[PDB]
């Protein structure tokens, strides 16, 4: 509409811009340059006698004498529909699939809204990934923030994509239940390359998991702010979908290091000091309204649950980003390069993982009544597999007592059968059979965390019923 | 056209006045010298120039022009077998001109123009034109370089010149809107070559080295980085890429490093021969040398030449292997600029920017299908310099999210002289998986097990170095002894390479692929005859050691043989004890 | 273990002054910028 | 050219830094004098103009300067030397300035200080093998002619008298090589930076012994003198040693005894100037500032002579991670690193050879340059010493009662290397007595254990025990 | 302001024996819980909410989690005192707060709770105040300190820190109030490194 | 100014064995003693002043306790030179500028120190400079500094406190004097890191 022509300085990603008075804070502009080409910015400053914009993709052929300014939108916002689900967008909601753009219903701002803490309610059911070592020992609950923390050669992308494909409700375990309850996966990728961009995208094809899904995608080459907005993007669609159609929209944030440097990055650019380890001070408050955008609320059907996967920085637990993570999610599901090197896959190390709200979740009328002590017991006994895997080799394995040896037995099964499960999708009967028949070793006695009713009911069954076909 | 004067000097930073109108980063030529820029900042009628060459000696006052384009790069025959500078300048055009010593302010032509190119049409009058496509070949040096239309060029070919031999400043080929094409053209540095489609990497990169190429693979069209202290070999890590690769052509970036480094390339590659063609290595290679001591703000260009130079022989069809020397001191150029523009630094003085440009390097390379529809390639290995080996650095982290593959190098082993010193713990790879099936059909149909059973028996090794650090050797038991020795007979026998042998500076697939089984093949029966009930002290005297030990230096024609007998020696070794 | 405990507290005590001094030099820049433009602009 | 412009109307004196207004006509990186009330010259140079004013670091303590009577003028707008043969046995300052009352050379080529880089195509490759009489030089770090190689000192390390003993032993070995049999002698361009009484005392007496200053240009900037002078000295005798080495056919040999007194030094003149720094504040660019330093020496594709560089810095706290050891490494083709443990042990010279390196070895090594067996015996002996140091780090913890018999051979193997090989004292050892020595060493270890050796060197070399040099 | 301030010769029945006997504290008293996951620091919690001799509970959740605060939220209501047998509620006061409101609110909370419960006090009555997770209001405290750009101590928290964690903490104790009666402010907050 | 710096050739004898022995020091040498507080680097240094063979000692206190000058000045009055036989404060210059006085005087009393002792060097005489700390020293500069607004090198001291500390030791040294008698300044500098 209304062209601004005084712009009086261009340095890197800024470029100020004199009588815009009328440009409000944070509103989104397009950037003519001499040759016609449009870029894109946010306004990051707005005084009497300049505004400030911050542009999106490099700043070459702008010149300060045919260089124009126009407003696109004073707050920036993402037209979402229905029609969202088996489409593919590039962060700011552009399509990259090549198909039609879509016909909102409505726009909503990407910044949503606190969620009132008296309208929530508590977790309650829980979610089937297929992954045993999720769904017995660090169960996922409807509501929840799992974070997977991962390292830098650890498989994370494909545990990831097999959680996009395998993740469903159960609404049979539940009593009664009801059959048809709508089931979504927003996936928001953040900082990728092309090649992790290639595999996303067959995976998602090859077994029509991107029916079901909205991908946003925003490369490593891709503009930095791109990266900021593609999960409020993502979390926007999830709690439209999830409050206004009863969808139960599992959200999964690819990597959340790539955000937390594009956000100091970001910070940096706006002449900002920096906090602790250099990351913003606000760094908490970013990360919590992300992840508190996730929940149950009172007499809404819907729910949204959050997987923020998240790369350790140097396998450092103390960092910022996974403290602060820590401080706002639930848990957490530690990959362990431990098992990576030794070939299995999903390589999840139970002992230090942690479902928060497990409890909750698990138990009769939700799973099956011997979901906690098994999963106690499992624990334990790895536990005690893997202090007499460290002491054979000092003090050998004749020294060891029968017991000991029992548990050196299990250990190397849970191993083999339990956690190394490939890219089989097991239901939780399926993943619960194999825990008994694991604990079917140890003798009944050392079952010490387990009821006696619930060790007669499921107690004996042999490893062969899954030894056949692993 | 654009015209000012010079405001300030403060080292490599000008700052210009009466210079409104002037583009971002535009080059421009500062002083009486021709002196060549980069517009980097405008303010209000000023901008802010960053010189590409040496200031002193600028007074107030001197002349500012704008060229009115950004940094490019002339591509077309007349490349390969040379060395440049970072703004593409022949070194050799300017020992001939200059001394000894490299003088500022040479303006020489990228490209030979009196060289005269054998020519061969591929075009007809009438023929449809797009940019990529191929219009002829001009032999050099044993390839068939590609004559390519400019990649945003179009239309209808009016009159194609017979077959001959011409220069590159002639219209090899005219179009009906009138655009007269020439066996070169020009592109600028920052802006991506467009491609067709890119492909998913499912060949590897064969660089020669053991370790790097079972352990930590990269594919044809990946990317990896090589961090390490001073003193832990990158730079022969990268000659041994550069000499013994199996791409087409390699593009050597020697950013802010030794120009003894740059030398010894010169001096030494054509005397050696192409793995593929047999030819002299220098003909399959192109030299951009940006040394220590030579303008900061040329590093920095240095980059982006060779990834052009390197996308430019990528759509002609080619595999191309990018080298870049240091990107640390690309980070560190960056940084110094910054500080003459008076900006908030992030982190270690470092711009916010860094990570987005290094990005946007990295995320240049890949296999594709070029606009002519051929599949080339690039791949990229960079050198990162930590400042005192400290990993955490923004640069290095900045790499470790975006490369595929990770070969960390240790100070601990370069100190014992154990090379190529790379941190088995700290390295890892991610196109393992998607290369099986090429192991399967070109290596052998087990490879993929071998290499995850090494793979199993470090890890093992790594579990049990704990306790061997508390209470020491002889307090394992005999099993764990055994796998603490296989681990060192894998450091020793497989994992070490020597560069400067004559046989073991190149390993193929095959010859790891025999090494390996000979190993596992020893490990099982050891293993066997520990259960059994040998003292392990009398397997580690087994005769049979010394071949596994020795095999690195068979040569590659007689190693099957040796291999056959090993694995016999092997089997016997264990047999007659019963 | 008291060693290495020691070890770890100078380490920490050393890193977090050093980020001490960079944001010591962080905010003096910003001002003098600051300064720049409110006095000279 | 011919007449003098003088700039009153100075408005800043702060630190190392003056602040001229109306200077316009002041050239980047120019010379300047500035002239006080009682007449006093100092000198200074520019490193910032503009329309408004010039920023002058200058060269000596600004006491008694005032924004009244103070003035500064031009010498010149580039920064040159001059330069003559005949300043062989001269002794200059920091800025090139005679201090041995002896006249003011008369130049045959005013040559820019700061100089230019030297063209990779021109670049020859140092292959010739220089002879330093030190065993951990000349056997496992090796240095060739045309080398960067420093020294990387401690507090109270003897690096000096390493430094003096070097430049006391060098010498090529024509014989070994083929070459033309010449004995031209080494000329040594010297560069004291910040240096004390004690060492300047040291050194010159020992160069008074040698007979070495009547070929030595020496520019000396003591500890008492200006620490802003200090910027200069390498720049001058790097320019010297550049121009004897490629117009008069000389083999240089410079030696730059603390480059942290250097490092300190920019680290004044940037906090001044208010540069982003790097680690501990030294300036960012201080790796580009020592590479144009560092990468000035080398040998030319036509020309007879060399520059070779011996750089001397002491580590702060004997910390390889502080900035000025790692740009250094960083730069350099290599490093002798002392140790402070073999120094209180008492062994002279103490070079841990672990940590120390040489690019440029397999360059002047080998067959048809000193002996065929030499770089497999310098690995082997790397890997020896390595296992002995891990296995005195494993008698640390679990007693000597628990060795095995190799491992108290390796043990035996460190403690007579540390005593035998590394330490020789002031003794000139040829490449032949050295190796001997380290022959006479691995033979106490069995033959199998010799991985890196070929069997052939094994058959020709092994056996032969140490009682056979001494006792 | 109050009239004056009184010694500490009273106790604090938690009605917990393990709280009550071993490490008692008075009315007027301060306290601190660490929380570690499992530990049931938040059955303790309600159990002084329940059996304590205060006549008002101000419970503040100055920066919890969303689910940490439904949980909460949820489970007070069900409480029933014990006293009368009717809901717990009506003598309590909640403030809640969630990690992703207002880094300005997670600051006052503390201050409102304080506030509330001297107001309380100075009515006569012995109020209990519960502040859970005085970590997270010193991370809220960090934020804004930040904002300020102010140079920070110790592991970037401001320098004024425990100056105003004890402003905080010193406004407890028992009491003769303006209007003659006597009345306390009951302080256990909740430290979470 | 001087003639010609010398060759130290002659012991510097403190009277304690291990110093005189292990680590000796020449005439014109200089020595520093750091160590933490209470390790004993002020009763070295009086034992230095009591019972050196300098012909004059210059004991400079900066910024340190006024308990060490006056134990100096009640006690050297009634103590005997080694070898001249007089009272001790005959040979013995106090400088002293203690922790709670002017903190700039700090380094004036280090230039005033050394240039009294170069004097007494000029007059042919063996004089022992003892610089009670070189730590207050910098503080001093690390102050004024902060006043004028300089950017600091690590810790905040100023870029040039190598320089400055370099200047002040370099004046010590045995030297032919202008008048040609020979002469030696000896420092010795505490540190207290
Ligand atoms: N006084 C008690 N009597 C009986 N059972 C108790 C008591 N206190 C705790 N428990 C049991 O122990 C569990 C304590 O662990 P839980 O996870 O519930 O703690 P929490 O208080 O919610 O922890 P946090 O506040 O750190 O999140 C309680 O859930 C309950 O099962
Ligand atoms: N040689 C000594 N003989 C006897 N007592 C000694 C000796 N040296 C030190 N002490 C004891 O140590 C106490 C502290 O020594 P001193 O005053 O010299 O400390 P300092 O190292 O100078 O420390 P500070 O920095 O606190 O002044 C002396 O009061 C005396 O009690
Ligand atoms: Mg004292």
């Amino acid at each position: 509409k209304k062209e601004y022509t005084g712009i009086t300085y261009i340095s890197g990603p800024l470029l100020f811009v004199e009588n815009a008075k009328d440009l409000a804070y944070g509103a989104i502009v397009d950037i003519k340059d001499g040759t016609g080409r449009v870029r894109g910015g946010q306004v990051i400053e707005v005084s009497e006698e300049y505004a400030v914009i911050q542009v999106f993709e490099e700043t070459t052929g702008l010149d300060l004498a045919t260089t124009s300014v126009s407003l696109v939108e004073d707050v920036a916002r993402l037209g979402v529909s229905k029609e969202m689900l088996g489409r593919r967008f590039n962060g700011i909601g552009k399509p990259i699939d090549g198909l039609p753009p879509i016909t909102p219903e409505k726009r909503l701002p990407i910044t949503g809204l606190p969620l009132n803490p008296v309208a929530r309610r508590k977790p309650e059911q829980f979610i089937q990934t297929g992954i045993s070592t999720i769904d017995v020992m660090n169960t996922l609950v409807r509501g929840q923030k799992l974070p997977i923390f991962s390292g830098s050669g650890l498989p994370a992308n494909e545990i990831a994509a097999q959680i996009a494909r395998q993740a469903t409700v159960r609404p049979d375990l539940s009593g009664e239940g009801e059959k048809e309850e709508p089931f979504a996966v927003v996936f928001a990728a953040m900082g990728i390359t092309q090649r992790e961009l290639s595999y996303f995208i067959q995976e998602f094809e090859r077994t029509g998991a991107l029916s079901r899904s909205v991908l946003f995608l925003n490369k490593a080459d891709d503009p930095t702010i791109e990266r900021i907005l593609t999960p409020r993007m993502a979390l926007t669609v999830a709690e439209y979908l999830a409050f206004e159609h009863d969808y139960h929209v599992l959200v999964i944030l690819t990597d959340m290091t790539n955000y937390c440097e594009a956000l100091r990055e970001i910070g940096a650019a706006r002449e900002e000091i920096p906090g602790r380890r250099g990351y913003p001070g606000y760094m908490y408050t970013d990360l919590a309204t992300i992840y508190e955008r996730a929940g149950v609320v009172e007499g809404k059907k819907g729910s949204v649950t959050q997987i923020p996967i998240l790369s350790m920085p140097d396998d450092d637990r103390t960092h910022p980003i996974p403290d602060l993570t820590g401080y706002i999610t639930e848990g957490q599901i530690q990959l362990s390069r431990e098992l990576h090197r030794k070939g299995i896959y999903p390589p999840i190390d139970p002992l230090p993982s942690l479902s928060r709200l497990m409890n909750n979740g698990v138990g009769k009328g939700k799973t099956r009544e011997d979901h906690k002590q098994v999963s106690d017991q499992l624990y334990s006994a790895y536990a005690n597999g893997v202090d007499i895997r460290k002491l054979v080799a000092i003090i050998g394995e004749d020294a060891l007592t029968e017991n000991d040896r029992r548990y050196l037995q299990f250990a190397d099964a849970f191993e083999r059968f339990f956690i190394n499960q490939g890219q089989q999708n097991r239901s939780i009967e399926e993943s619960l059979q194999i825990a008994w028949a694991l604990l079917s070793m140890l003798p009944q006695g050392e079952l010490k965390r387990i009821s006696k009713d619930h060790i007669g009911k499921y107690y004996g069954q042999k490893l062969e019923e899954i030894w056949g076909a692993p | 056209m654009i015209q000012g004067v010079i405001q300030k000097i403060a080292g490599p930073a000008v700052i210009a006045k009466g210079m409104l109108g002037a583009r971002m980063y535009d080059i421009c030529k500062v002083g009486e010298e021709g002196l060549v820029g980069e517009i980097i900042r405008l303010d209000g009628d000023t901008a802010f120039v960053q010189v590409y060459e040496d200031t002193s000696g600028l007074k107030v006052g001197e002349p500012v022009v704008s060229t009115g384009l950004p940094l490019a790069v002339e591509l077309g025959p007349g490349m390969l077998n040379g060395i440049y500078d970072g703004i593409q300048r022949p070194l050799e055009r300017i020992r001939e001109k200059t001394g000894i010593y490299i003088t500022r302010g040479v303006v020489v032509h990228a490209l030979d123009r009196e060289k005269k190119w054998a020519w061969t049409p591929m075009v007809k009058p009438g023929d449809e034109v797009r940019g990529g496509m191929v219009l002829g070949t001009v032999p050099e040096f044993g390839f068939t370089h590609k004559i390519l239309v400019p990649p945003d060029v179009r239309g209808r070919v009016k009159e194609v010149k017979p077959a001959g031999e011409y220069t590159v400043e002639e219209p090899v080929v005219v179009l009906e809107d009138g655009t007269e094409l020439k066996m070169y053209h020009t592109w600028p540095v920052r802006r991506a070559r467009p491609v067709q489609r890119k492909l998913d990497p499912n060949t590897p990169f064969l660089t020669g080295m053991r370790i790097l190429d079972v352990l930590f693979p990269v594919a044809m069209g990946g990317t990896a980085a090589i961090p390490g202290p001073f003193g832990a070999g990158k730079s022969v890590t990268q000659q041994s890429l550069a000499k013994w690769s199996n791409a087409d052509v390699v593009v050597y970036v020697g950013c802010g490093e030794r120009g003894n480094e740059m030398t010894d390339v010169l001096v030494e590659f054509p005397e050696l021969t192409d793995p593929k063609t047999g030819g002299p290595l220098m003909h399959r290679t192109v030299l951009i040398a940006n040394t220590s001591n030579m303008p900061v703000a040329a590093r920095e260009a240095s980059i982006y030449v060779g990834v052009t130079i390197a996308e430019y022989f990528r759509d002609q069809g080619f595999s191309v292997a990018l080298m870049a020397d240091s990107t640390s001191r690309w980070a560190e150029a960056l940084r110094e600029i910054s500080s003459r523009l008076e900006e908030m630094p992030a982190e270690e003085g470092y711009p916010p920017y860094l990570a987005a440009r290094l990005a946007a390097f990295y995320e240049r390379a890949g296999k594709v299908i070029t606009l002519g529809g051929e599949e080339g390639a690039v791949t990229i290995v960079g050198a990162v310099s930590p400042p005192g080996g400290d990993m955490s650095e923004p640069v290095t982290q900045s790499t470790l999210r975006i490369v595929g593959a990770f070969w960390r190098l240790d100070a601990s082993l370069a100190f014992r002289r154990h090379f190529p010193a790379i941190n088995w713990n700290g390295s890892y790879s991610l196109f393992t998986s998607a290369l099986d099936p090429w192991y399967r059909e070109n290596v052998a149909e087990d490879y993929p097990e071998l290499r995850d059973a090494i793979s199993e028996l470090l890890q093992r090794e790594a579990g049990l170095q704990e306790i061997v650090q508390l209470v020491g050797p002889d307090a394992l038991q005999d099993a764990e002894r055994l796998v603490i020795e296989v681990g060192r007979i894998i450091r020793e026998d497989f994992l070490q390479q020597n560069a400067y042998h004559e046989v073991d500076a190149y390993c193929s697939m095959k010859k790891a692929y025999g090494i390996m089984k000979m190993i596992l093949a020893f490990y099982k029966e050891a293993e066997a005859a520990i259960k059994r009930g040998v003292s392990i002290d009398e397997i580690l005297q087994l005769p049979v050691l010394e071949r596994i030990g020795r095999a690195r230096y068979v040569s590659e024609e007689e190693f099957p043989a040796y291999f056959e007998e090993a694995m016999k020696e092997i089997q016997g070794a264990f047999k007659a004890l019963a | 273990i008291p060693g290495i405990r020691a070890q770890i507290r100078f380490i920490q005590q050393v890193l977090e002054q050093r980020e001490r001094e960079d944001t010591f030099r962080l905010k003096r820049i910003k001002g003098k910028i600051e300064a720049r433009e409110a006095e000279e602009e």
